[PDB]
DNA sequence: ATCGGATGTATATATCTGACACGTGCCTGGAGACTAGGGAGTAATCCCCTTGGCGGTTAAAACGCGGGGGACAGCGCGTACGTGCGTTTAAGCGGTGCTAGAGCTGTCTACGACCAATTGAGCGGCCTCGGCACCGGGATTCTCGA
DNA sequence: TCGAGAATCCCGGTGCCGAGGCCGCTCAATTGGTCGTAGACAGCTCTAGCACCGCTTAAACGCACGTACGCGCTGTCCCCCGCGTTTTAACCGCCAAGGGGATTACTCCCTAGTCTCCAGGCACGTGTCAGATATATACATCCGAT
């Protein structure tokens, strides 16, 4: 069939050859009638394939046709940006704002037909059902596809009653905790062919008989390329822990809650969680009033106490830190801890509006880049960003699932970095974090050690 | 487990009452709730009716006497009419 | 010149719109705190159900209406149209709740 | 300092202004004393003081820790205001 | 032979059978005369057939076709019988009377 | 004479300090009597009974009576007034 | 003529007026106001006509024709109004 | 052997047996545990103890030697925590408790 | 026929408190039907609680949540108190 | 011993031989130290041998002390004149009238000990008991002793509280309803002799084996003197009963009580006495208002229509009616009665006050005493007074027990009557009042067959 | 503001007196011993439902300002009610007669419990469709300044 | 006064979801005998409620007077209502972990049922003392002339 030798014309820029090879692979699901996941590692131009494929559809079979576009909405910029950067000839739009704005969007564009491609997020989708499900949907397109993981989500169900002429979903990493959320992505890729939960489970029930099995069912609709096998040109990552034990205030506050010392202790998991981090997050344990911040925050927080001395010590070297962190409020501390330390922060994080979010990050991407630390959430802002201009990603604390930890660190080592990656990774010594950590290994290695090893 | 209730026979009462009208489920649980209540209010007024007259029995007339006591008005009169009326076609068959 | 209300219409029709409707007027999130603080001082670390703090907010509100019509009455007697915290009182007072 | 935002100063004046004046209005009240606002925070905690005591017990004498609508629904029917549509 | 149901002799739509078992298992007598199920079983189905007409009635008249606890609390408190019985009742979901004090009326 | 009042709270103590019954036996009874005629004819009646129900009956009518009181200082005056009763049996839920 | 002297008109009227004056002066009332004995004399007949419906029914549920202390007892307890001297 | 009595085996002087009987007999439940009887008799004792106790100082503070109803109805009313347990009970030639209200007092 | 009355005990209890008091037949009965009275609530409270548990006995346990339900402030707690002794002792003899 | 001959000195007036007999026995009694029932019939003076015996006491053996004299109210007039009559010598006085006179008079008098004869009602006597409790009596005298008939009675308890040297009792009527009465008397006359009731009781257990040995006990206690034995001199009394039926009214309400026709019925008996008596007795069966008092009284009663024709009747014969009845409303409808048939009435009843009573008598036995019939009540007046003037005792309504008829028919024929005496009982026919004159006759028959034949 | 004199009230005293505390005999109900059985406590399992925090959205709450109308004080004016006096009438207690009615006793006997077998009615599970909730759009109505 | 004008009501249209209808268990209700005891019945007896009257006496009833209290009117002011703006905290959906509730099986120990004594509680006399009454006396107090 058509097998698109070269570098699209009518796309501006030069693909690489893995790149022509997934818009092959998207052009023979296309005319078989199947519809996959590329799953490609974090960090290759996912969407510029996806671009590439649309121009394919528009300027080859001739359909410009509606086009959906689901992200998270930290990306929303990014693939508008984009898809005005590889193929500036397709009416695409951000349906996102107000509801009063939302609404004349609507009216205007939606309901006109003037539009080609619709960027949208999925609070938005699930708000503005009634009026995109009025829309014969040729491709629906869901990045960061790990998200509809449970099929009774209820962005899975809406999902589950557009008017779609086929589907397609991203994803860098497809198999999140174990066999089931494959099933629930493919149920939506392919309701009818698999429309089975129990039959797909013991079909292999969890050596050879499986995983094999395993590899042939999912051979056609999946394609994964390693950055190893296929790029090369990068510097590998430099993964590090730095185990540390806690302060005088930090160990306290640990035996409180253990033997259960007029405060709700009911989830001892976060509140452990929480002494471990930075003490301050409890209530009144920071002196005073009056709150002062000069310098008792470091010292008596092993986690920032290890912290200064390493962001200084870089800061002679003169790299650029990325921080996430899983809660809000610690990003609040730390933020007030460089307050004291004069740099230069550039804070995003869940609640930080949309425009916000977009200066924030072209500050922080800036040439000669005014900012130092870039404070980031590992949920909010830790998705597809394309922070290339720091080199040193610090993971505060760990996550109890490892690939949004994977997602957090790859939003600095990808396509385009030209240096050398080191992530450190912050642990506390005789805590529940060892817990959390060794129960991310295993949901790992659940998934490395079996499924995408081949790939 | 299985929990019974009322819900049926509330539903047949409703369909000979009103032959084409309907009742959702939260009213249908408060129905449950006020055929508990109404029941559990005349059976220990009967029981402690037959337990100061030294009876050891509860009898139609013990049920008889206690709705007398707990309903008001114009409901003890058509209650008595109705339930003396079942158990009257109970006891010919 | 814009357009006012009388200082009494307005009150009128929220009466009027509030005794019409059947949903809860409190909010559902400060409630519920609320009443895990109250109990936390008989017992601590109590679990809830869902349903069970629904129960509590529908009796809360149904209390506080009913007081509300006596105090309202307690008023009205006095000659009044503005509800006091004596009028309160008396209505619990006679009540024999307090 | 970001971190000492505030804090809501208790949980009592989470039934804020509005909804006792919601409440008012629906018991069928046109003008609202000032002061009306503090004693009817008052009664309400004395009320759910009384029910959730009661409640409490029920759940200790079953030897649970979760107390449930039926618990609640036993304590007001045992304090003389039975409740519809629970169980 | 051929098993008839208690309530069906009676000519009863509650469940005499049941309500015996409940009277027996219920701690009130030591003993249970025959006829007390159905006597109790009769009194509660009136009940329920008046809360119900009511009930309807005040649908119908909001030109609506399923009950809900709003309509149950208009039936039970626009009479004086059943507002008497269940004086101390409350019902969720089922708002209050309209009613407004007439010297609140504008003049 | 004494100034309109002071007789007032001097009864006022004595009937406060004294607990016997304020009622006669006989138009008690008398009423009684014919109030049951109503309900059953042919009545007869236990003097125990009669005494329980006059017991009774004055201790509603005298917390009544302070109920309706403490709504008549409400309104701002001394003097007692039926829609005051009206008032407290109303509050009290007896209506 | 002698035979037709008179009759108390009705026994609700055996309330005498200074009896009513002496229970709102045990409830702690200073001053009565003219109206306020038919009202008292409606509220006493309507409590009485309540609380010797039920005791009447006890009685005659007892298959007896004299009403007891005990009946009056239990109907007061019924009523909501407990009363302690008179056995039981 | 020589009987002793379960009131005596408790060192109370409420009876035990008795209230074990009541409790057998009132059908309140299938069963009656053996301490039941003894933690109900104690607890009644006690609360006769109090009220007695109580009434006694009023009938003392009149130079009297015998309760009458009207001490045992001051003790009452003026403990406010009994007066709560009775709220609802009426006590047969009790009286009142002595109450002017401040504004009727003379200027 | 013989009736029977708490007034031997209560008059004990009497003597034990004030050793030089007596009380009159009026308040006697009074205290005798007090005494049934707290009985009844108390034993009701208990039935119900069993019957809620869907156990079929009433014990020390069922009695000293009804006495806690029923009490209120301090009697409660001292009550709790008298009878936990009470029921320590007589298991002990 | 002292056997006291011929007529006493110090006595004015002439004393029949029998009555010196019974002074004799009473002084036999009073030496012997024993007390007995001076049981004389009616009408002969049991007064004037009382106070010859007193006269005895003070002028023979020389006691005047304090003597006290008990009676029905109405006889206390007749007693003060009758002790000033005969023995004019004695301080004699009447202790009644208001409780402030009564005081007056105890403290004056009583307490000072200026009397010697002290003469009250029973009611006065259960009331002022205290002062008279402090006085030790030489003789009680009672008046009417069948009045003590039940010892329960207040009066018995009281009477047996005295300080008294000795005791004497009088009636006309010893034997009431059963044995018991004998013993109730006895044992307030010898309380230690007899001191037992049921041993009284089957001593005899109610022929010839006991009959005779009730005469025996009681033969040196009781003093009997039956006029026709002794009198031999006064015209024997003529009884009559005028049977009659119902009028229409009547036999209406006959009816409706007897098939229980909202007005209170528990004592059927009194409802059917009032209705054969007069239905006007039964409210709003009188044609009304307005109530006229003409002529429709008559016609529709049968008793007062019988009544008219034989009081007219005896109008023209000119003679003296006396009126008795059981109930003074009907009483009230007979004066009613008179005042439209224009006669002279002198009611008397229990509500009358004392000086009404005595002027009432003094009018009726005035010389040509200006009344023609003269209104009564069986208990109330119906007891010592001296209505010798009139001849016709009319009793209206029978009595559940006949010897309260005896007296009341023997309140005429008395001695120094000098006529015939007619008595007319009207009697229903068909009806309760035959069967309470049944067993009116079988209670008499019980006494006179038996008890006092032979006296 | 302060005495003077009535006037009600509290107190001490002697006297009944009648109600209460005590002593006796009986019976009936509680304690002891023993057996048998079933209710509940215990341990294991698992799964489901609660808890905590974050992410995004957005509607309600908090603050502030202008102004009018509702509460409160003050004053005058009937007017209704408290206080005091003389009469008699109705209540209270007792006495009588009486008889219906309520409570005890002994006998069956009809009815309700107990048990075993079987079946059908009711519960939980699984489907669709109609009743209702937005929702825009015009009509009507009522209010506030004229 | 009548002309804006904001709120409210219908009202047709759309979708949406919660109601209604159908399909397998399983367990609990009905049938059929068999017992045994709760109560209904008849008879007896004695007691206590009813009705009236007699007699006493205290309270209720009618009347007059004057005062202080309730009620209406006026004025002031201030406090609460209505309205606009901003932001923040509620709401709902996601996402993990794991505590805790609910079932099942085992067995044991605690309660019931029975029979046998016996002693404690009840009914019935009987002496007596706490208290209510009456009397006199002292005192606090109130309302009217200086
Ligand atoms: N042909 C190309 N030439 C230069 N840069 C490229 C090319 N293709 C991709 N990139 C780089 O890819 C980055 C954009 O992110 P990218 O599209 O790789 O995200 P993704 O991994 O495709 O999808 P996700 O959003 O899931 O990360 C840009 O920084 C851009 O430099
Ligand atoms: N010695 C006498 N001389 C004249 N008349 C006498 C004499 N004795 C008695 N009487 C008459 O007795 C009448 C007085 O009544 P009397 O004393 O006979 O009543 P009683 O029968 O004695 O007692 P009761 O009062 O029970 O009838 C007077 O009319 C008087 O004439
Ligand atoms: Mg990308
Ligand atoms: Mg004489």
């Amino acid at each position: 069939e058509f097998q698109f030798r070269e570098s699209p014309a009518y796309v501006n820029g030069q693909l690489r050859p893995y790149q022509i090879q997934g818009v092959n692979w998207l052009v023979s699901l296309h005319k078989n009638k199947i519809a996959g996941i590329l799953a490609d590692e974090m960090g290759l131009g996912k969407t510029l394939q996806t671009i590439s494929f649309l121009g394919y559809l528009r300027y080859i079979e001739k359909i410009p046709g509606p086009f959906l576009v689901i992200a998270p909405k930290s990306t929303l910029n990014n693939w508008l940006r984009e898809i005005n950067r590889w193929t500036p000839d397709v009416n695409a739009f951000i349906l996102q704002g107000d509801k009063e704005e939302r609404a004349e969007l609507i009216q205007k564009k939606l309901l006109g037909c003037d539009f080609d491609v619709v960027i949208a997020s999925y609070e938005i989708i699930i708000r503005e059902k009634s009026p995109l499900k009025k829309i014969n949907w040729e491709y629906i397109i869901i990045d960061e596809a790990h998200r509809i993981k449970n099929e009774e989500s209820m962005l899975s169900q809406v999902l589950r009653e557009f008017t779609s002429r086929n589907r397609l979903l991203i994803t860098g990493t497809p198999l999140q905790n174990n066999l089931h959320e494959l099933w629930a992505l493919l149920n939506f890729l392919l309701p009818d062919i698999f429309s089975d939960a129990q039959d797909f489970d013991d079909w292999f029930s969890s050596q050879d008989k499986i995983v094999k099995q395993l590899h042939t069912v999912l051979q056609p609709f999946l394609l994964r390329r390693i950055k190893s096998d296929v790029e090369t040109s990068l510097l590998p990552k430099k993964e590090l822990n730095l185990y540390v034990g806690m302060s005088s205030m930090q160990k306290k506050w640990y035996k409180k809650i253990l033997e259960k010392d007029k405060t709700r202790l009911l989830n001892i998991m976060m509140q452990l969680r929480k002494c471990c981090n930075h003490p301050y997050l409890f209530d009144g344990a920071e002196p005073g009033p009056p709150y002062t911040t000069d310098e008792h925050l470091v010292y008596n927080a092993a986690k920032l106490q290890v912290l200064d001395k390493l962001l200084k010590k870089l800061k002679e070297e003169g790299s650029r830190v990325l921080i996430f962190s899983q809660m809000s409020r610690l990003l609040d501390i730390l933020e007030d801890y460089c307050y004291f330390r004069n740099y230069e922060y550039c804070r995003i994080d869940g609640s930080t509006a949309h425009e916000d979010r977009i200066q924030a990050i072209d500050d922080y991407n800036a040439p000669d880049s005014k900012k130092f630390v870039f404070l980031l959430t590992t949920r909010a802002g830790g998705l597809g960003i394309n922070l290339t201009s720091a080199d040193v990603v610090v993971l505060y604390d760990s996550d109890w699932n490892p690939q949004a930890d994977l997602q957090a660190m790859d939003r600095a080592h990808r396509i385009g970095q030209k240096k050398q990656v080191k992530v450190f990774r912050l642990v506390t010594d005789n805590s529940v974090e060892e817990k959390i950590l060794e129960r991310a290994t295993q949901k790992l290695r659940l998934d490395q050690l079996v499924i995408q090893q081949n790939r | 487990t299985r929990k019974e209730s009322y819900a049926i026979y509330v539903y047949k009462v409703l369909k000979q009452v009103h032959p084409d009208t309907g009742i959702s489920s939260k009213a249908m649980s408060i129905m449950n709730s006020f055929v508990n209540d109404v029941f559990e209010r005349i059976a220990g007024e009967a029981s402690r009716l037959a337990h100061y007259n030294k009876r050891s029995t509860i009898t139609s007339r013990e049920i008889q006497t206690a709705v007398r006591l707990l309903l008001p008005g114009e409901l003890a009169k058509h209650a008595v009419s109705e339930g003396t009326k079942a158990v009257t076609k109970y006891t010919s068959a | 010149k814009p357009h006012r209300y009388r200082p009494g219409t307005v009150a009128l029709r929220e009466i009027r719109r509030y005794q019409k409707s059947t949903e809860l007027l409190i909010r559902k999130l400060p409630f519920q705190r609320l009443v895990r603080e109250i109990a936390q001082d008989f017992k601590t670390d109590l679990r809830f159900q869902s349903s069970a703090v629904m129960a509590l907010q529908e009796a809360s509100e149904a209390y506080l209406v009913a007081l509300f019509e006596d105090t309202n009455l307690c008023a009205i007697h006095a000659k009044r149209v503005t509800i006091m915290p004596k009028d309160i009182q008396l209505a619990r007072r006679i009540r024999g709740e307090r | 300092a970001k971190r000492h935002r505030k804090v809501l100063r208790d949980n009592i004046q989470g039934i804020t202004k509005p909804a006792i004046r919601r409440l008012a209005r629906r018991g069928g009240v046109k003008r609202i004393s000032g002061l009306i606002y503090e004693e009817t925070r008052g009664v309400l905690k004395v009320f759910l003081e009384n029910v959730i005591r009661d409640a409490v017990t029920y759940t200790e004498h079953a030897k649970r820790k979760t107390v449930t609508a039926m618990d609640v629904v036993y304590a007001l029917k045992r304090q003389g205001r039975t409740l519809y549509g629970f169980g | 032979a051929k098993a008839k149901t208690r309530s069906s002799r009676a000519g009863l739509q509650f469940p005499v059978g049941r309500v015996h078992r409940l009277l027996r298992k219920g701690n009130y007598a030591e003993r249970v005369g025959a006829g007390a199920p159905v006597y109790l079983a009769a009194v509660l189905e009136y009940l329920t057939a008046e809360i119900l007409e009511l009930a309807g009635n005040a649908a119908r008249d909001n030109k609506k076709t399923r009950i809900i606890p709003r309509h149950l609390q208009l039936a039970v408190r626009n009479d004086e019988e059943l507002n008497k019985l269940l004086g101390r009742v409350t019902i969720a979901q089922g708002g209050v009377l309209p009613n407004i004090q007439s010297v609140l009326l504008p003049k």
